[PDB]
């Protein structure tokens, strides 16, 4: 993965030496944001299902061609197989939040998505459409918190990076 | 002419002073700028003090609040959809105390034991559905 | 007729912040003791439920009897949610000090539910006395297995408080 | 150069203007005690964003029932537009600190607020309210006897500026009683 | 006038029936707590000198129009007069406290307050918050969550009591508005 | 193999001493709460034939792609031998609990275990959720927490033998990862 | 390579000097105001991709010669070089913002930029009028007043941070040119 602990960790393996004091203030800064975090990790866990309802069909709402014979939500299977498709993007942003970096989702959600999205004939603009919506159906305080709402939107632009 | 034109456009003179300490660091810039109505922070101050005043026992009496109506829902028949509905479905309070801090949160719980979880009846669509073929049963007779 | 969060349309959890609760604790008369008594009862949720729903097991065993109502591993997943959603609201109701929002928003309709879906009213009825008589010890600190630390004095007034609470829900399913 | 910030305020459109260091020079030994002036509103507009943000909640901390059904803090929109107008009668206040002249406060802010309140139904003895903690806690500020924030100040008495910056809340209050 | 055994009585005098048992339950409890409401009686009276004071000039505070000239409570004359039914509005509320009915508060002080402020000129938005500053000091010493002045009194819950006199105190803001 | 008892003799054999106090005490609060544990693997063999119908019924029900031909349950030969896959390692559990020493399941049983379930086209992944549920369901009966069945014991606290099989069943779920 | 503090220790080896108090002044506060640094590189790399969409294809909008036959876009090999020769400027800025240095984009990304660029023919008037318009946007975003997008902050000032974004994004047009 890609964390903090992880990072200090290979700079260390890859010049065959001990962890040093700037191996232990990194980790220090992991102290200082796991309070501020991880209630941003707590609220998807228990909200997941009525975000990914709102957002999966924020995408119908803008690409309603979708819904056409020979299109990627053909049939009704198939649009169930996109709310799965999406209700593991937010898995993933929430097991960003639970490690602290950006590991679960440039290993698991990132990597491959351009061969596959290209093969399958999916359009990476309605998965960032689903995810865009998120990130501004987001009031700052109302949902999260201070940061916890930084925290949950830094996860939610590097998706929409990623996928453009 | 008796009105001015300067009312509701919500302008307004900010001023940002920037010193560094030296002399020549201490401009003020008095310039104009539209102010907005910030929608987002106001759920920071509507809800607080909505639970401010939910837990005052003297602010709850001699400042009554009015009977609001329910909304235009149209009741069915089958009690589990009238009085429950699928907006309050399964949605209770969790109280979370620490130093200085109430923080009460409305969000939907549940259970777990054996493995199930209670809800599994209104699953997302996505998650079940076209599975295998569904036959039915024939009617069983009776007996005696 | 409930209370003042009816935030029930956009935003949920409202907290109140640390010099704004010295605005509420110079305004709650006892109101350090009633705010020992909500953390004696939630810091306790998952072992009170799991307690009471389990009560009631073991002098109502036809429960787990196919037939029974706490059969089908989602069946008795649904007692451990509503054991909890009645203590859930009993909690916010004693931090309230009013059951005007457990009346309205938890107990209304309460009846009807409960003879449509085939629940047995009247074991409810035993595994909520559990829960009485559970958060009476708790908030005395007579529980046997577990003690509290706590500043001195009593809680009388407010065990004899959420003894109404909890009988509230006895009437309100009965 | 004080007067042409009077015409970026006139024009009604986003110009900017500002001060050199030794125009400031000539400005603070031309008005007397000019860099205690600069202090009172430097005291103001750093906690501007809290200032609002305590006197609006503080205003329903007294009141309840400006959040009730029925009340004019309410529908999600009302209570940001109400943080809105109290942002803008902290800058026309600390402008005319800034000036000392209420002359810039009346015509540009006060005119007419009287008459747009009750066209929508704005209680102005809630208005009153919020304004009159606003002014517990600019001289406050002013002063240093803020219990949580003290900013570090080079020392004397400014009592006559936080009198001032009360006599210019209580304009704010007259026009709109 | 009535207290609250003598409206049992006209109530069942107007059915041409005994008072029986099934309504002296609401009295034998009367009785019961009756100690409790006489020990919250004269925490009111004992502070009422203070409540009156604090209730018109904090009134002054939201509302600042009231001492420009031309104000109602103006000259030293107008300001004497509003001290004075400030004390007769909490005088009267602490004999239907004492009694547990409304009636003498009603027919005594309210009848007729509405056309008497009307042709006076008195504001009604201002007399309405003299009436709902004290009833926020009323419901402070029953339940006694007062900043200063705590009051000795025995343990127990007297919110029963406190909202007794919130309904009182807004039977004064419904007959002048 | 070599229980607990025998475990601390073999690493003291290469210190070449004595046991003595240094070493003891830990086997004194092996015997002292040895009642406890003897009064836990009942409650593991009472029920384990229940476990793993729940627990194989769990596996196929949350991936039913493994009835479906290519799934490795799809023959019944197929699902009567992941039957008794999933019974000996929960049988070589019993032995590590009751000994005290895991030292007869990392041998015996997972040694060869890894490669072999990649040699048939046994998918891994299936099976470390089948023994994560006999993890669930062997720490909800050392503690009375299940919920449809539970038995009466003498009162007290198990929860070093709780945390300890929750040691027992990801050794043998690293074995297989 | 170098960040702020190992820049502060080769000027003080220099002199064989050590690092005291008067030469750790821009040190302390270059930690007292951290966090507004780590507020201001998440505005940069939160909407990097829309900030490179945008600025080579106003470079196109307002030099339409460059998609020509003949041009330095014409191609899809060319334009998806463009379209990265433009995301690696950005990222080696955000590196240099990070670390309150410049010694990591004039090491690794400026040196020897001038030469390369003509040796391929790339028109550098245009790749300037690109990195222009990506520090038009930069400072639209270290101060909120980006158009199409705000984002959430606390309230004060960074005027400082926005004007050293934009320094170094002028030492880039000043090395290929
Ligand atoms: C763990 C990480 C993980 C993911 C991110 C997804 C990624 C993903 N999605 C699909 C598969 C799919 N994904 C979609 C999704 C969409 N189609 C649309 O109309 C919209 C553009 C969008 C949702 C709104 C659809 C419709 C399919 C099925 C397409 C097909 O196979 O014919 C597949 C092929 C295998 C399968 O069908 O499941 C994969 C690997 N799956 C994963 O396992
Ligand atoms: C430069 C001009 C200018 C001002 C002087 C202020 C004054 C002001 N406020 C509002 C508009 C408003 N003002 C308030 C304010 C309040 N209501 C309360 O209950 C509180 C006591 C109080 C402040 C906290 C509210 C709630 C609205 C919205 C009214 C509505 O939505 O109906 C309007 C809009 C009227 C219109 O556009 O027709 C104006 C001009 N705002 C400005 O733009
Ligand atoms: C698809 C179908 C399906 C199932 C069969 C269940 C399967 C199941 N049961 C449990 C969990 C459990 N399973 C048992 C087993 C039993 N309970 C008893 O008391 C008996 C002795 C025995 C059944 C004969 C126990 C004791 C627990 C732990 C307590 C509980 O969770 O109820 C878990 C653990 C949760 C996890 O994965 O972490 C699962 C998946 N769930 C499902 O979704
Ligand atoms: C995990 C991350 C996460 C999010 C990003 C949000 C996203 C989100 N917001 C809302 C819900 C809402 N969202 C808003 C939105 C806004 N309010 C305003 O004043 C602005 C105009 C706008 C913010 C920019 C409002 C008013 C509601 C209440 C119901 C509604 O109107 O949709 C809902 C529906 C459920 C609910 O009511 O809570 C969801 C899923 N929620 C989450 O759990
Ligand atoms: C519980 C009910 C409740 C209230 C009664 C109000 C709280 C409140 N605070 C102040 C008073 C003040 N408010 C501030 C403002 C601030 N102080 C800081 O340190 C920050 C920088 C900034 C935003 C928080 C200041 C400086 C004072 C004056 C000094 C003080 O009393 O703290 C006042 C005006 C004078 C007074 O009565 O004390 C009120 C009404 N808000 C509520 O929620
Ligand atoms: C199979 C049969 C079976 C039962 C009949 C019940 C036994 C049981 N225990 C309690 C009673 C209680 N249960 C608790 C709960 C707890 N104590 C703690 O220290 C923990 C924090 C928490 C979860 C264990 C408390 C505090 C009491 C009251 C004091 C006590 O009796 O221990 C009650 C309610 C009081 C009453 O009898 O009315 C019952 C019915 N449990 C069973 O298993
Ligand atoms: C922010 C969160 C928050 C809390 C969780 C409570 C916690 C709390 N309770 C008390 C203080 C107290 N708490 C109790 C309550 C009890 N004592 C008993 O013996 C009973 C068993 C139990 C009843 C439930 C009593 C009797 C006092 C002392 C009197 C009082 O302050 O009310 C104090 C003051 C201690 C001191 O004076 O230093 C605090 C901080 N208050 C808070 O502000
Ligand atoms: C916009 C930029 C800008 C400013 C913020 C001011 C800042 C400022 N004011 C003073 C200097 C001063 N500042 C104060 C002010 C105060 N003393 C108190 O005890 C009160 C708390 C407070 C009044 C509200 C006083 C009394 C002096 C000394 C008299 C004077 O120099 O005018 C000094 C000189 C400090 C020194 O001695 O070196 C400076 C830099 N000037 C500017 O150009
Ligand atoms: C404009 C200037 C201005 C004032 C003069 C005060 C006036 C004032 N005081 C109180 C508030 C109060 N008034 C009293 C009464 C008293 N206090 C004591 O200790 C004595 C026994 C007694 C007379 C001196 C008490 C105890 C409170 C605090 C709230 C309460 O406990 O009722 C309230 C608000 C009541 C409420 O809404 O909840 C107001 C407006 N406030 C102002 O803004
Ligand atoms: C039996 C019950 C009973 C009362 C309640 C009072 C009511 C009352 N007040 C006044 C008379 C008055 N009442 C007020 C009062 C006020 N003006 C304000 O701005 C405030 C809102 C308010 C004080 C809180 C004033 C200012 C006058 C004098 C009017 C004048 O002199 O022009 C008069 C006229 C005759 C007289 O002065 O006696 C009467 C009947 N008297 C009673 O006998
Ligand atoms: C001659 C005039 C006269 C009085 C002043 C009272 C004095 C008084 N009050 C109470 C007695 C009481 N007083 C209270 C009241 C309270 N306790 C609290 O903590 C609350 C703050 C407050 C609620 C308003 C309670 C709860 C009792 C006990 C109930 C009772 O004994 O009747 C008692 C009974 C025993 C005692 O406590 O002494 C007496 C004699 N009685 C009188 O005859
Ligand atoms: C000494 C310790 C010891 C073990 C660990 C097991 C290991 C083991 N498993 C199997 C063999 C097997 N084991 C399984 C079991 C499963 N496959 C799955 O997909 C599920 C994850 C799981 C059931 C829950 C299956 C399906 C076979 C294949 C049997 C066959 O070839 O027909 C075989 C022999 C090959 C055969 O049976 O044909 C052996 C030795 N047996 C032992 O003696
Ligand atoms: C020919 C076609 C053509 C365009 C595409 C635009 C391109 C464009 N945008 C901006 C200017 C900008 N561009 C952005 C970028 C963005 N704003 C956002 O909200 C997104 C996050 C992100 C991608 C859209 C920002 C933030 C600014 C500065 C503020 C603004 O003008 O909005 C500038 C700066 C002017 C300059 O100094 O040169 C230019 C050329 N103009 C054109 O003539
Ligand atoms: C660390 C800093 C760093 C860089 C900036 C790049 C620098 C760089 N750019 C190009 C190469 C290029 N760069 C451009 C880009 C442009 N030409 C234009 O006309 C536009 C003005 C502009 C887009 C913004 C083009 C068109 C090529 C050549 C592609 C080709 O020749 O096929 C090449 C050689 C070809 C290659 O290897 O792919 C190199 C080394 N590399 C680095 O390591």
């Amino acid at each position: 993965m890609k964390s903090v602990i992880t990072t200090v960790v290979s700079a260390a393996d890859a010049a065959g030496r001990f962890p040093s004091n700037s191996d232990l203030e990194s980790i220090q800064g992991n102290i200082q944001r796991s309070a501020a975090r991880l209630e941003a990790a707590e609220k998807l866990a228990g909200n997941h299902e009525a975000v990914v309802k709102e957002a999966g069909d924020a995408c119908f709402a803008k690409y309603a061609y979708l819904k056409n014979p020979g299109e990627a939500g053909e049939n009704q299977e198939k649009i169930n197989k996109c709310y799965r498709d999406v209700d593991h993007y937010m898995r993933l942003v929430n097991y960003c939040l639970v490690v602290g970096g950006t590991g679960p989702l440039d290993e698991w959600g990132i990597a491959g998505a351009r061969e596959v999205y290209r093969t399958l004939n999916l359009p990476t603009s309605a998965y960032v459409a689903s995810i865009a919506y998120t990130r501004d159906r987001l009031c700052v305080p109302r949902d999260m918190s201070a940061q916890a709402g930084v925290e949950f939107s830094a996860y939610l632009d590097y998706l929409i990076n990623a996928l453009s | 002419a008796k009105k001015n034109q300067y009312m509701g456009t919500s302008v307004a003179p900010e001023i940002v002073l920037t010193d560094k300490g030296s002399d020549m660091s201490r401009k003020v810039k008095t310039e104009d700028k539209k102010v907005a109505a910030d929608q987002a922070a106001a759920m920071g101050i509507l809800a607080n003090m909505s639970l401010y005043a939910s837990l005052n026992p003297v602010k709850r009496m001699t400042y009554k609040a009015k009977e609001q109506a329910p909304a235009y829902v149209k009741k069915t028949g089958n009690p589990v959809e009238d009085f429950y509905p699928s907006s309050w479905r399964n949605m209770a309070p969790v109280i979370s105390l620490s130093a200085n801090r109430v923080a009460v949160a409305f969000e939907k719980i549940d259970a777990a034991s054996n493995g199930v979880k209670a809800n599994s009846n209104n699953k997302p669509f996505w998650k079940s559905g076209a599975t295998t073929k569904n036959y039915v049963a024939p009617e069983a007779p009776a007996q005696s | 007729a409930f209370s003042r969060v009816v935030v029930n349309s956009d935003a949920k959890a409202a907290y109140v912040g640390g010099s704004d609760l010295q605005a509420l604790k110079s305004f709650i008369a006892d109101g350090n003791k009633r705010l020992d008594a909500v953390n004696s009862i939630v810091s306790n949720a998952s072992c009170m439920v799991s307690d009471a729903v389990s009560g009631m097991i073991c002098e109502n065993p036809g429960l787990i009897s196919p037939g029974g109502n706490c059969y089908t591993n989602r069946r008795m997943a649904a007692c451990l949610r509503d054991g909890e959603i009645i203590l859930r609201y009993v909690s916010y109701a004693l931090l309230a000090g009013d059951a005007s929002v457990l009346e309205d928003r938890c107990l209304n309709g309460l009846k009807e539910t409960y003879i449509a879906l085939g629940v047995p009213t009247n074991s409810s009825i035993r595994a909520v006395s559990i829960m009485k008589a559970q958060a009476v010890a708790f908030i005395t600190n007579t529980a046997t297995e577990r003690k509290m630390s706590f500043a001195a004095g009593d809680c009388t007034s407010l065990a004899s408080e959420v003894a109404s609470y909890f009988d509230r829900v006895g009437a309100a399913i009965s």
